[PDB]
């Protein structure tokens, strides 16, 4: 079911009220995303927030600020990025899945063709137009061509695609979120090189993501035992092993997210003071790290906007009309977690 | 009493109510009779078309139903309205006994043009039950066919006695006589049609790129066909942004030119009755580019106005606002209030909007005051919001990207029309923007092939074509506003400018201003920016000494129209001195943007723009000084080393 067609009613309301009554909505929803994958909890929280989204703001004079959150995963081989991409694409009601050079050119964007039924010309949307108001999943993000990268750049920028070619001069609507996956330039990550030298994408493009995760594979005799137990149990039976926790099926998740999307929390004054203080501290800290050539990118106003969007998303998920300090706490907590792999 | 079959309209009730509304209605200047004076002015000037704001009808109590009648049955109501207007006119002229010369008004024609029909949901959201209703649209003109002769009266001749007849068209059908109407001659089927003796009307078809306000999920842009008749032909040009009111129609189409078989699925279009070409959210068109079109409008007796009207109070307010001593800062601060500081960037944007003065040499020769700006700097600054705002404020322009364009896609091409099945010529991005501003994003990703065509546009404001079937030179009087990102991750201040931007050094000298948007970490500025940005979420709707956008556009349009500065010797001395200074200063190569004659041209243009602002007609020393200061500050030579071409992060002020 689409989110726009939502409506409260006794049947849906009873299920929703049960869900809130059960308590622990945040983690319970987070842990239900691809429950066959062990570990990877904070990535799942970020993915859930990408599902929920933030608040879109009309500032006046025609100006526009997005409310959609973009997330990028990048890690070593065999860490199950593709499984998470596919699961997210399957949960979303308007999700689309793409992988590298299989989709290119007019596969993205749109092309000119003639309607058989009617005698008029039209435009057929590609991957980016088919997932409008949805999630667009891109696999093998680093192996793409320059034109596709530019199109994604513009789409993340301002939710539109401009085309000026023979027989076409128009602007498309791209109100969609991006979920990308990538690999290091030399296969595994090389801790002897600068972070910006381990990846093929431009630094600005990486900076254009609200959350950028690093997932490395450091062998450890302990956690390997748990991962192997989980995987081999999953192969023996058809279910996940935990018994004290029950996963919520996709329909109920979709219903709750549809209900949550109708909210529009607002900023108070104390939260704004906290946000400005945190932004100043983080911006001051990041410059020293980036001078030592040990930062994927220096903090910029986009980091503050991402923090605001994540706080709004958490407030919406809590089903509240106002934001609190704990939401900004969790947003900063996640944005810090984004990069422990680079400090071991 | 006596309604019309199919409708609920009663002619008597409608005419009485329309007369009463005409003779008693005020704008509540708001206490006087609004339409009596408009009719009086019409007759004094002799105009024949009355523009009726359909929203004015919902105010009066009587016509609360005539509004829905007009929205549902425009065909009958418009004719009733026209006849009632003529009757009210004769009553007004005769009831006061002004002048006994009333034959002309009794012989001529009148008409009413509704122009404020309610808000719609987009063309593609209409259903079959909405056929033959009143609607409105927004869009961009793409193409227009030549005038089509449309017969109204047919001229027959008898091939035995020269007797000639005249038959008037009836709902699109001609009844050819089957016998001569003479008594001496009664030969059957002897009448022949002489086409050149017939009377024809005017017709045209326009292709429109619709821009609906609400867009459903996954909907791509499409095009629509518009039909204009009589005096409204040739009133639109490709690239114009317009608002249109018309009727929603349908029609069947023949399957082939041989048989007379029709197709069950119908073709939809719109019949136009009024076109609005002005807005309060953008500047007026540059009148220096439509010189002959205004003359043709006057010749053609079409009452479409290209420029907005000005009241005396508005001009007085304009003068008072121009009379204050903070005008420059106020005007700069007005631009994009949602963008913090960037004083010099906003000053450059304002000067570009104002523009320089256009010289036109007798015996041939053209200079133009278009101003080109390039924005280079750190990726995360607010240099794309600027492009969006300037695109939405300007009257014409296309927003393009370097990597998503092509040389053909920017200039011209040939396509096959899906209706007429023939080949036609269309316009590219740079010609659609003539008279406006073309915004190019990520200018450093554009291919050399694609970039090749910008040289002629920026060096003569024209383009030449040598392709199969077409050989001509086109006008490209459009300003360029570009942006670029540095090579690598961040602008490295330990390297020259030419090592940070991925463009040939010679290309960077053709712009009028070059901006280095640098990001520096200072806690005070961080606090200010964070507070500014976090104040925008305090309440669900915006509430942010700033002029309103409407007044700003009115002021800039008036200044562009009515002021034409001229340079003096006092400015000539300073211009030559400053140019020689720039050439000498800095005199082991490719370390800095070398000065050229383009720099002197840029100073001339910027000084003319500064003079044109604030309603001055003479360029003086202060103008040139400000122009030089702005040029120097944009590239921030104050923090640059003349020898090595590096930058000091401590000498740059936020
Ligand atoms: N944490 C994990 N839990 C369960 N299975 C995993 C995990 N990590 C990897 N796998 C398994 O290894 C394979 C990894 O392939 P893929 O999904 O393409 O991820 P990647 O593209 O990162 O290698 C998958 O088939 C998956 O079943
Ligand atoms: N001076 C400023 N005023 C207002 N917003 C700013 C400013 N600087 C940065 N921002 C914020 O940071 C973002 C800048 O991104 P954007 O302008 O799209 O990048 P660029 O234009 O450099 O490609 C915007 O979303 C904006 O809200
Ligand atoms: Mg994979
Ligand atoms: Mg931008
Ligand atoms: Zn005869």
């Amino acid at each position: 079911k689409k989110f726009a067609s939502f409506s409260l009613t006794s049947d849906v309301e009873e299920r929703v009220m049960e869900l809130i009554t059960s308590g622990d909505v945040y983690n319970r929803l987070a842990k239900s995303i691809a429950p066959e994958i062990y570990g990877n909890l904070d990535v799942k929280k970020a993915l859930l927030l990408l599902l929920v989204g933030g608040v879109d703001k009309r500032v006046g004079d025609g100006m526009k600020i997005r409310g959609d959150i973009n997330v990028c995963l990048m890690g070593d081989p065999g860490v199950a990025k593709s499984q998470l991409l596919k699961a997210i694409c399957k949960i979303s009601p308007r999700g689309v899945y793409t992988t590298g050079k299989g989709s290119s050119g007019v596969g993205l964007t749109a092309a000119v063709m003639k309607d058989p039924v009617t005698d008029e010309m039209i435009l057929e949307g590609g991957a980016l137009v088919l997932a409008d108001n949805g999630i667009c999943c891109i696999d093998e993000f680093d192996k793409m061509d320059e034109s596709d990268r530019t199109a994604i750049h513009e789409v993340m920028e301002q939710q539109t695609i401009s085309i000026s070619k023979a027989g076409i001069n128009t602007t498309l609507n791209a109100r969609t979120s991006i979920l990308a996956a990538a690999n290091p330039l030399y296969g595994r990550y090389n801790p002897r090189l600068s972070p910006l030298d381990n990846i093929n994408l431009p630094a600005a493009l990486l900076s254009r993501f609200d959350i950028l995760f690093l997932m490395l594979d450091i062998p450890s005799r302990d956690d390997d035992e748990k991962l192997a137990e989980h995987v081999t149990y999953v192969h023996m039976h058809n279910k996940q092993p935990d018994l004290d926790f029950t996963p919520v099926e996709p329909s109920k998740m979709r219903e709750y997210i549809a209900y949550a999307k109708t909210k529009r929390p607002v900023m108070s004054e104390a939260v704004n003071d906290y946000v400005v203080q945190a932004y100043i501290r983080l911006r001051q800290d990041s410059k020293r790290e980036m001078d030592s050539k040990f930062s994927f990118g220096q903090a910029t106003p986009r980091t503050l906007l991402g923090i605001i969007r994540l706080s709004q998303a958490l407030a919406k998920l809590r089903l509240a009309d106002m934001v609190d300090i704990d939401d900004v706490e969790e947003a900063l907590r996640l944005v810090r977690v984004s990069k422990e792999s680079l400090y071991q | 009493l006596r309604i019309i079959w199919g409708t609920n309209v009663s002619i008597q009730e409608c005419t009485t109510n329309f007369r009463n509304f005409l003779m008693s209605f005020k704008y509540k200047t708001d206490e006087e009779l609004y339409y009596i004076k408009q009719l009086n002015e019409m007759r004094e000037l002799g105009t024949s078309n009355l523009n009726l704001d359909a929203r004015n009808l919902l105010a009066y109590k009587q016509t609360e139903d005539l509004y829905h009648q007009l929205l549902n049955y425009p065909q009958e109501v418009i004719s009733i309205m026209d006849q009632t207007i003529k009757d009210c006119m004769v009553s007004l002229i005769v009831d006061n006994n002004l002048d006994y010369d009333l034959d002309e008004i009794e012989t001529k024609f009148y008409k009413v043009r509704p122009y404020n029909v309610g808000s719609c949901k987009g063309m593609r959201e209409l259903n079959p039950n909405d056929i033959d209703k009143l609607i409105n649209l927004k869009g961009l003109v793409l193409r227009s066919t030549p005038v089509i002769p449309d017969m109204k009266v047919a001229f027959f001749k008898c091939n035995v006695c020269d007797h000639t007849m005249a038959v008037e068209i009836d709902r699109g059908v001609i009844q050819e006589p089957a016998r001569c109407e003479r008594i001496d001659c009664n030969e059957p089927n002897s009448m022949s049609l002489i086409h050149n003796r017939c009377s024809f009307a005017d017709k045209q078809v326009i292709k429109l790129q619709e821009t609906p306000d609400f867009v459903p999920d996954g909907q791509t842009p499409h095009s629509i066909s518009l039909c204009v008749y009589d005096e409204l032909v040739d009133s639109c040009r490709a690239g114009d942004r317009i608002e249109v009111t018309g009727t929603f129609r349908s029609i069947p189409i023949r399957a082939n030119s041989r048989q007379r078989v029709l197709k069950s699925l119908y073709k939809t279009y719109v019949d136009v009755v009024h076109v609005k070409k002005v807005s309060d959210k953008r500047l007026d068109v540059d009148t220096s580019t439509i010189e002959q079109e205004l003359m043709q409008n006057k010749v053609d007796h079409n009452e479409v106005e290209e420029v907005r009207q000005i009241t005396d109070q508005d001009l007085a307010k304009i003068r008072e606002v121009a009379a204050r001593e903070d005008l420059y800062s106020l005007l700069a601060r007005s631009i994009a209030p949602s963008i913090y500081e960037l004083e010099d960037v906003k000053k450059g944007i304002l000067l570009q909007l104002f523009g320089g003065t256009n010289k036109t040499f007798t015996k041939g020769g053209r200079y133009r005051g278009d101003i080109n700006i390039l924005l280079c700097g750190d990726p995360s600054t607010s240099k794309s919001q600027i492009l969006q705002y300037v695109h939405k404020i300007t009257p014409r322009g296309v927003y393009t990207s370097g990597k998503g364009s092509s040389a053909v896609g920017l200039t011209a091409y040939i396509t096959r029309d899906v209706d007429t099945k023939q080949l036609v010529l269309e316009s590219g991005a740079l010609v659609l923007s003539d008279g406006g501003v073309c915004c190019i994003d990520e200018f450093d990703k554009m291919s050399d092939s694609t970039r090749s065509v910008l040289h002629e546009v920026m060096e003569q404001q024209t383009i030449s074509i040598a392709k199969a079937g077409i050989i001509t030179t086109l006008n490209a009087r459009s300003s360029i506003l570009a942006s670029a990102n540095p090579i690598g991750s961040r602008y490295n201040p330990n390297l020259p400018v030419t090592e940070n931007i991925d463009l040939p050094p010679p290309l960077l000298s053709r712009f009028d201003l070059v901006y280095l948007v640098l990001d520096k970490v200072d806690e005070k500025n961080d606090r200010e920016l964070a507070k500014h940005l976090t104040n925008l979420y305090l309440e669900d709707k915006p509430e942010h000494d700033v002029l309103p956008v409407e007044f700003l556009t009115m002021y800039i349009s008036y200044a562009k129209e009515h002021i034409h500065p001229i340079i003096t010797e006092a400015a000539k001395t300073e211009l030559v001195r400053a140019y020689v200074g720039m050439r000498k200063m800095g005199d082991s190569d490719e370390k800095r943007i070398t000065a050229t004659t383009r720099q002197l041209e840029s100073m001339i243009r910027l000084a003319e723009a500064h003079a044109k602002m604030k309603l001055k007609n003479v360029v003086e020393l202060e103008d040139v000084q400000e122009a030089v200061r702005l040029i120097r500050s944009a590239i921030k030579d104050y923090a640059t080393d003349p020898k090595t071409g590096k930058i000091d992060m401590n000498l740059v002020q936020t």
